[PDB]
């Protein structure tokens, strides 16, 4: 209908609970391996925020997987940022992560946090 | 909160 | 770390992309049975927003249940407005089911809710 | 978007 009611911060209290979720391990359902570290997620929030995720998970044969093993060259600490970012809009961009991160945005398929990175590069040089 | 979306 | 960076609308995009990912019933894993109405749903959503959701999905054995059976008291129509507005923060509260919304709210353990229902009918009395 | 929390 048109004459909904909107709750303003109903969005941001969804995404920190799913975040507590995340941390007391509950309901998640796919591993996420990066170079032999390992992630626990919901495959839902992933598929949210990513559109790597989106193609894998809406797969027939790999959305029933309960381990994906992302690429060698994805570095983990730029994939752990990221995931924080998904669970939380909040992203720790610093001088000696920002490489790392933009790359694991470009293979995750985050428009926003490509340009983002992009922006503070290009304000360094 | 509650607004007029 | 204290220097994050925040992206305002991260929420609200990954509240719609869980919404469309319930439209096209993916990765839906619990069926709610309202009354023989059958609403399918992301068990982690409903905990997100329902206080009886998170006790329910919380609970050892009740966790692996793939179908819940709620009071036959709750109204069908006033558990889907309230399933719609905890997928996009918009409650289409209407004279004819604000009764019925309130109700399912107080049961659903949904505080902010009742609070709105309980202000719309005192300023109709 | 983007904005310091
Ligand atoms: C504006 N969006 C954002 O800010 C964040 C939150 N999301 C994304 C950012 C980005 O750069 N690429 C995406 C690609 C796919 C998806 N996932 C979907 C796209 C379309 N339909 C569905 Cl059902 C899904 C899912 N699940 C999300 C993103
Ligand atoms: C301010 N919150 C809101 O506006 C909406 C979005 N949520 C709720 C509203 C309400 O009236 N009661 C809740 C009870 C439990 C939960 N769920 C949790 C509570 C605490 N820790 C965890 Cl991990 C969960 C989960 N999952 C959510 C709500």
């Amino acid at each position: 209908a048109d004459s909904c009611i909107q709750f303003t911060r109903h969005a941001s209290d969804v995404l920190l609970n799913l975040n507590r979720l995340r941390s007391r391990d509950i309901l998640t359902d796919v591993v996420i391996v990066v170079s032999r570290e390992q992630f626990r997620a919901h495959k839902t929030v992933l598929m949210a925020c990513s559109g790597l995720f989106y193609s894998i998970f809406t797969d027939q044969l790999k959305c029933n997987l309960s381990v994906i093993n992302l690429d060698p060259e994805i570095n983990p600490e730029g994939f752990c940022i990221l995931l924080d970012f998904m669970y939380t809009s909040r992203l720790n961009l610093r001088e000696g992560n920002i490489m790392a991160v933009m790359a694991t945005a470009m293979y995750l398929q985050m428009e926003h946090v490509v340009d983002t990175c992009r922006k503070f590069i290009k304000a360094s040089e | 909160a509650w607004v007029i979306p």
